[PDB]
């Protein structure tokens, strides 16, 4: 029993990329292939005193 | 005696038929409310409860 302000499943997992970017900022225009090696999850924020 | 133990029989069925009345409105009345109140939805499944 207990509440949380979202589920406890995105603070303990992530999940796996697919697909294709767009076009790039500058240089030879080309877009890079998404994989299992790209990870979406919560991020980390510092905090001062 | 007998009529005075006729009275005691008769005060004491009285008084139970009192208390199981008010029992029953009291039992009846607390299950109408625990099925009117219960679970709600947490604040990011939506926004009313």
């Amino acid at each position: 029993t207990a509440f949380v302000t979202f589920p406890e499943m995105f603070c303990d997992w992530g999940f796996a990329l697919g697909g294709t970017t767009g076009a790039q900022s500058t240089g030879t225009a080309h877009t890079h292939t998404l994989n299992t090696d790209g990870l979406a999850a919560l991020q980390i924020q510092i905090l001062p005193a | 005696s007998a009529i005075s133990n006729v009275i005691d029989w008769f005060n004491s069925l009285l008084n139970f038929q009192d208390t199981t009345t008010s029992n029953q409105i009291n039992q009846q009345n607390f299950q109408i409310a625990t099925l009117a109140s219960g679970i709600k939805k947490q604040q990011w499944e939506c926004r009313y409860s």
